[PDB]
RNA sequence: CUCUUAAGGUAGGGAUUAACGAGAUUCCCACUGUCCCUAUCUA
RNA sequence: GCGUUGGAUUGUUCACCCACUAAUAGGGAACGUGAGCUGGUAGACCGUCGUGAGACAGGUUAGUUUUACCCUACUGAU
């Protein structure tokens, strides 16, 4: 201890007699042992194998070529239909999005039904009371914010969502807010300071979800501009 | 939660083994400024302190799990999360580097 | 989803200057808890160095090390010492006022641990979710013992469309002026009224029915109105309950759960 | 009662006059105790905290 | 470790959740709690031991000040019927308890009444502070 | 079923306001609470004056008799001619008591 | 838009509240083969 | 190959808590409809709804399946 004491213990008596003549074998049979693992390793683990050795190929391959290298429009229009960037999604079954509940004791009244995706309620939401209330939009599954990226500027932000304009899918939806893929929602875009000719500041925009949040809790878009 | 928990579980084996360098006695403080960048330290350990983050997404999508209605809407939020997760941890390479 | 030329445009838009009265007046609106706005779904609410860069983790310490001497360098040498001395003095006495030996406390027993469970929290954010007012029970023995801050913090930052109001309870087993002073100090946040439940002698019953009736004018396109009891146990949310319907309705017992 | 000192004397006072005993003498202190908790929260005793 | 000596066998009186007496003057009146050190693991059965065997214990009875406090200590007194590898069966008028830390070392200074012979000879310190050894 | 649409440009009637013009106009009604009366202040027989007319009849007979206990601090006051004028009509009272009282 | 709300505690003594029950429930003493951990005997 | 515990908690546990321990690893053969033994319809009450009969967003309480002597398997015995 106190300091590079193994240092100053090879410095002084060092290493071994037998060190270097070992290190140099188990260099010159690193080559068999290489070859040996890959025809071994049955399963992950010759899976990974695979992919250590792939990557380094690639790196030594950039190496080399990094090596033996080493040894019309103007500039401001370089670097340049109103369809959205998604019609023409998959198809929504109400069956795939409504989940039936079943009530009293005898379980026998439906009349029930969960919103089984990602949605958007509002500001003011405010449950219903249980005897009234049909429609289920659980609160794990209600979004406030999205990230909405811009195509221009390589961007994203996480924005707070405004409204839901359209749903491809059956307009009901857009009442009920439910953020499948392809929606169409307002979101705020004060962060960015967006102002018109004029001098009106920009506070909300139209964006246009890319993924599909039932599977990842992500809510993914991008902005009409 | 496993993958969650393993990560906690390590990230607070770093936070509570290493010292504080503030709280210590002046000698040692200044010592072990001059010789690691106080500055450095306390980034680094504060990059691990936000990061154990891992718990919010464990969190996050084992509630969001509780509504699959399939299997291959159940494993793709489990690998969202672990995704995430090695997001989290890519994003520690050089401080645990320095530790 | 068909193509518009309608996409693509500015949907929302809004001048400074009535931007800049709106944030004045409404946040000199929404500080005061007795004031609250009557839509609230109409409004947009929506309008209210590092070091690193120079030194890369490695040139700081390692092998590498492009480090020699600091930036945090006192000059004039005596300053150091200057310092020193008041580091260990200040070290000194933080050891005195904070201040093992191979036996340890017993456990806590896991009925002190009650009130706080997931299926008791799962309740809680559903009454509130579907709530459009919460009352916060107290007692007025302890108050600020009976208090639960952080659920009017969520209150606050998640659901600010809710109105969060203080009910002093148990009122008949302290002075008047305690519940005086107790209402006074709590009135200058929220509207806080006190109570006395019992089904045969009550005491608040019509200052209550006048405010929820209140609420209930300002909530005039809802349909109904549905107002939430939160607080500690054992309170007198059910015998309020019981006392504004003056029937048994809900269970009591001097037990709490 | 009265004039007590020493709350485990307060509770073998009280034990002695509610006839709350066990099998020999000892006095039940930890009913009597469970007694005195349950009445302060229900209010058979009353106590209160001043505000500033 | 803290004992002088071997893992010897003498019958099992005092399972979980047996309140046996101490009579020094450290202030406490009775031990109770869960755990015995050196204890096997078999389903269903109790952790009980002796043999000078050391103990996870609270005072029922005693002083507030060490009321709520988990403590390891030793068993001195059984009033199971013991054999000696010497003759005959031995045993106690009552079981009995006392205090110590994790080295064996006591709490208190003085022990009352008598104390195991295989007990004091496995644990020194109860060796000097008892009087009356059987 | 259109995503954007006019009503018309319906002739006569004012214009409309565009498709996105913010409206920054709000009410904020303030809320008021009873005062429950918690605090001793020097009028405080004149809340309990109107007990007399209390559908319960305890409370009216104990008001009856702190009326009563009140009278020398208060017979030269602009107390005594309301309180003859609530208290009289209860010559026709229902109660022994009450009557008794007055 | 406005103001009255008389389901106002009459008092700060306002709620400390029987007996009975093959009713629903928790805890304590006593007690034990419920249990460690099973063994034995009788018809 | 051999082991992988004892307990507290039903205002609940799709779990957590403190101890002992060498350690207190994960799973299957059931749950790819439904299969040992044990907890978790008829009567009655409160709540929501219903003109009502009644139903339920609920909650509480009480509440009778009963082999093998047959073949096979298994265990022992001629
Ligand atoms: N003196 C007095 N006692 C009260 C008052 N309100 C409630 N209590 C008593 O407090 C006891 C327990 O309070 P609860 O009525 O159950 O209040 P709670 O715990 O929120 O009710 P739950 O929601 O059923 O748990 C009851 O048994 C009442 O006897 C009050 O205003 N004055
Ligand atoms: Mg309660």
């Amino acid at each position: 201890p106190q300091n590079d004491y193994i240092e100053r213990h090879i410095k002084q008596h060092g290493k071994r007699l037998d060190h270097e003549e070992r290190k140099r074998k188990r260099e010159a049979r690193e080559s068999h042992k290489i070859s040996e693992r890959a025809q071994k390793l049955t399963g992950w683990k010759g899976k990974q194998f695979a992919k250590k050795r792939y990557a380094e190929k690639v790196s030594m391959r950039k190496k080399i070529k990094a090596h033996e290298q080493s040894k019309a429009l103007p500039t401001y229009l370089l670097d340049r239909k109103f369809s959205v960037p998604l019609p023409k999604v998959r198809g929504i079954s109400e069956e795939e999005m409504f989940k039936v509940i079943k009530t009293g004791k005898s379980r026998s009244k439906s009349w029930k039904r969960m919103i089984t995706k990602h949605t958007f309620v509002g500001e003011g939401f405010t449950r219903r009371p249980v005897k009234m209330e049909r429609i289920i939009r659980p609160s794990a599954l209600r979004q406030k914010k999205a990230n909405v990226t811009h195509p221009e500027l390589g961007v994203t932000v996480f924005l707070p969502i405004l409204a839901v304009k359209k749903n491809p899918q059956s307009p009901m939806y857009t009442q009920l807010g439910v953020l499948t893929k392809g929606t169409i929602i307002e979101v705020n875009v004060s962060e960015l300071g967006m102002v018109t000719a004029g001098g009106k500041v920009v506070w909300g925009k139209y964006a246009q979800v890319t993924n599909e949040p039932d599977r990842d809790g992500c809510v993914n878009a991008v902005l009409l501009v | 939660k496993y993958t969650g928990e393993g990560f906690v579980e390590k990230f607070e084996d770093i936070l509570k083994g290493f010292p504080n360098i503030n709280d210590v006695h002046p000698f040692h403080r200044d010592l072990m400024d001059t010789l690691y960048e106080k500055n450095h330290y306390k980034i680094s350990l504060a990059a691990i302190s936000r990061a154990k983050l891992v718990e919010q997404v464990a969190r996050d999508y084992v509630r969001l799990l509780k509504f699959g209605q399939s299997l291959f809407q159940c494993k793709q939020l489990k690998r969202a999360a672990l995704g995430r997760m090695a997001t989290i941890v890519k994003k520690l390479r050089d401080p645990l580097a320095y530790l | 989803v068909q193509p518009d030329r309608r996409w693509f445009g500015n949907t929302r838009v809004i001048s400074q200057d009535a931007l800049q009265h709106f944030r004045s007046a409404l946040g000199e609106t929404q500080k005061d808890t007795y004031q609250v706005l009557l839509r609230r779904n109409k409004l947009p609410m929506s309008l209210l160095a590092r070091i690193l860069d120079t030194e890369s983790y490695a040139d700081a310490f390692g092998p590498k090390a492009q480090r020699k001497r600091p930036r945090l360098a006192a000059s004039n040498l005596e300053d150091l010492v200057k310092a020193t001395n008041e580091d260990i003095t200040k070290y000194e006495e933080k050891q005195v006022l904070d201040a093992e030996n191979g036996w340890t406390s017993a456990a806590k027993e896991a009925i002190f641990s009650k009130g706080q469970s997931k299926r008791i929290w799962n309740e809680l954010y559903k009454v509130i979710d579907s709530s459009d007012v919460v009352i916060h029970v107290l007692d007025a023995r302890d108050p600020l013992g009976t208090r639960c801050k952080s659920v009017e913090e969520y209150m606050k930052k998640e659901t600010p469309h809710k109105h969060l109001i203080y009910v002093l309870n148990k009122c008949d087993l302290v002075p008047t002026w305690v519940a005086a002073a107790w209402v006074k100090h709590l009135s200058k946040e929220r509207p806080t009224l006190a109570f006395h439940a019992s089904i045969t002698n009550s005491f608040g019953k019509g200052s209550l029915i006048q405010l929820l009736r209140q609420f209930s004018q300002l909530h005039t396109d809802r349909k109904q109105i549905s107002v939430g009891f939160i607080g500690y146990p054992n309170t007198g949310k059910s015998s309020i309950i019981n006392t504004l319907r003056k029937k048994k309705v809900c269970q009591v017992a001097p037990i709490p759960g | 009662i009265s004039g007590w000192k020493d709350a485990t004397e307060f509770i073998e006072i009280l034990a002695r006059k509610q006839g709350r005993l066990l099998k020999g003498g000892e006095p039940d202190e930890s009913g009597v105790s469970k007694q005195i908790l349950n009445d302060f929260n229900r209010g058979k005793i009353p106590w209160f905290v001043l505000p500033p | 470790n803290g004992a002088q000596g071997t893992k010897f066998r003498i019958s099992l009186g005092l399972p979980v959740g047996a309140i046996m007496n101490c009579a020094d003057n450290s202030g406490a009146r009775n031990l109770y709690i869960i755990a015995v050190k050196g204890s096997g693991s078999r389903l269903n059965r109790l952790p009980a031991a002796s043999l000078g065997d050391m103990v996870m214990a609270t005072v029922k009875k005693g002083k507030p000040e060490l009321r709520k406090k988990v403590m390891p200590a030793i068993v001195v007194r059984q009033a199971k019927s013991w054999r000696r590898r010497d003759g005959v069966f031995l045993y106690f008028e009552d079981n009995a308890g006392v205090i110590a830390n994790p080295k064996g070392e006591m709490k208190g200074s003085a022990i009352t009444g008598p104390v195991g012979k295989e007990c004091a000879d496995l644990w020194p310190r109860v060796a000097s502070n008892s009087g009356v050894v059987v | 079923k259109q995503d954007f649409l006019r009503k018309k440009l319906k002739v006569g009637k004012p214009k409309e306001k565009a498709r996105n013009a913010t409206d920054t106009s709000f009410v904020s009604k303030t809320i008021s609470i009873r005062n429950q009366h918690l605090d001793q202040n020097p009028h405080d027989l004149t809340k309990r004056l109107t007990l007399l007319k209390h559908h319960n009849i305890n409370v009216r007979k104990e008001t009856l008799t702190t009326f009563q206990k009140s009278i020398p601090s208060i017979i030269k006051s602009r107390l005594m001619t309301p309180l003859l004028t609530q208290s009289i009509p209860l010559i026709c009272d229902e109660s022994q008591q009450v009557r008794q009282g007055l």
